């Protein structure tokens, strides 16, 4: 089944610890996996965007790491970047007031 | 100019969601932004009798800190907040002078930790006087400051 | 648009290709409509340009200048010189160019 | 224990005013955007507090008629709202 990579990053999200826990885990693991290639690349792009939606992940951690993500942006191909900008708009327009810079 | 506040979901749903319906309310009567109306009334059943009351802004963040962890360190926290520190001089004077607020440590430049204490205080110290709390200064003082203006 | 393109072609701060680009669009605005009076003044001002003599349709502006009824030959000449959006016959019979030629 | 631990308050600082829709005064000649101008004196229209002489429809660049028209006649690109002058 194709739910394996989603299950792995969901297991890395299943920690109910602090914001420092989830934030450090996803910073390091998806700085690793975003800079990979293929399905794990795509799902790491989606999972970092989805990890930066929270309010427990408070907003200028999300804003700052998305500024960092927009500097990592030329590492990505164009179509995966397109889908990133689609789903990232989909997470911004809830709190577009907070993420006008994004 | 005011500082940059995170504005959480309830704050969002109060105002921003309102902005959605506001378009429905006024189509063509545009918006000049005013956060000030953020409303809060708490009905809490911590103790047998639901109480409706009003309190300060910081511990709410602490409560959020508690839900997630015990503490929120100021380094990342400061990284996250970035308040515009125009008013800060007056703010600092008020926070230091009050000492009603249960805080970790009030230092001049940067407060290293903002994972504030529990509900230490009630309405007043004494009855004759020594009465003064909620945090008054912002409230009547504005004109007091504004008189020059 | 004729005064726009022409007096942008007369300024000297812009690149030379962009000057003659504004000039050739002023010649487009010469031929595509028929002459209004200040329009015709700007067309005769275009007629005094050697750079317009460098343009392809200076014979068309010449026949505009000599008050000549345009025959189908030079009509089809500058019709070869148009852009296809400027070749718009939008249910008016003959084109905006051609109705203005009439 | 937990009876008053500092949750949502009303809080007010200074925000506004006057607003930041601009909306501007028909700037070619600039009688006030409430004021009836000279060009609306022989006209004498019921004019809005943001309509000195303003029609931003399809005509879209409508200021004080002969003054916006004098900014129109010497070169027909009248660029403040960028159309022909009313
Ligand atoms: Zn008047
Ligand atoms: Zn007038
Ligand atoms: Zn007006």
């Amino acid at each position: 089944m194709a739910a394996a990579v989603r299950q792995d990053l969901a297991q890395l999200m299943n920690s109910s610890g602090s914001h420092k826990d989830l934030a450090g885990k996803y910073r390091q693991i998806l700085e690793k996996a975003i800079q990979l290639s293929g399905a794990e690349q795509l799902e790491a792009l989606k999972a970092f965007v989805e990890a930066m939606v929270n309010e427990n992940v408070s907003l200028v951690i999300s804003r700052q790491l998305l500024t960092d993500f927009c500097t990592h942006l030329p590492n990505l191909p164009d179509s995966t970047a397109k889908e990133i900008y689609h789903f990232t708009l989909e997470k911004i327009q809830p709190r577009v007031i907070s993420f006008e810079e994004q | 100019p005011s500082s940059t506040f995170a504005i959480p979901q309830e704050l969002e749903k109060s105002v921003q969601m309102f902005e959605l319906f506001y378009s429905q309310h006024f189509s063509g009567r545009k918006l000049t932004w005013l956060h000030y109306l953020c409303t809060g009334e708490v009905k809490m059943n911590y103790l047998g009798k639901p109480y409706v009351a009003m309190v300060t802004t910081y511990q709410m963040a602490v409560l959020l800190a508690f839900n997630n962890s015990e503490t929120v360190s100021y380094k990342e926290l400061q990284d996250s907040t970035q308040m515009n520190e125009k008013e800060l001089t007056k703010t600092i004077k008020s926070l230091l002078d009050v000492k009603m607020i249960n805080h970790d440590s009030e230092k001049e430049d940067i407060d290293a930790e903002s994972s504030f204490s529990l509900n230490m205080n009630f309405s007043s110290k004494r009855t004759k006087f020594k009465i003064t709390t909620s945090m008054q200064k912002d409230t009547p003082q504005e004109m007091e400051q504004t008189r020059s203006a | 648009a004729a005064q726009r393109y022409n007096e942008l072609s007369y300024k000297t701060i812009v690149h030379e290709s962009e000057r003659l680009e504004a000039l050739k669009h002023a010649l487009h605005c010469t031929i595509l409509a028929s002459a209004g009076q200040q329009r015709s003044r700007m067309l005769a001002t275009l007629f005094k340009d050697e750079r317009c003599q460098q343009l392809a349709a200076y014979g068309i502006l010449e026949k505009m200048y000599l008050d000549r009824i345009i025959r189908g030959n030079q009509l089809q000449e500058f019709a070869a010189m148009l852009m296809p959006h400027q070749k718009a016959t939008t249910a008016d019979g003959s084109s905006i160019l051609d109705r203005a030629v009439i | 224990a937990k009876k008053k631990r500092f949750e949502v308050k009303k809080w007010n600082a200074v925000a506004l005013w006057a607003w930041d829709i601009v909306v501007d005064n028909c700037a070619i000649c600039r009688n006030h955007i409430m004021d009836l101008c000279i060009e609306c004196q022989a006209n004498q229209a019921s004019a809005t507090s943001e309509e000195c002489t303003v029609a931003w429809g399809v005509c879209n660049h409508a200021f004080h008629f002969h003054c916006i028209s004098r900014w129109l006649k010497t070169r027909q690109v009248c660029p403040l709202d960028n159309r022909e002058w009313e």
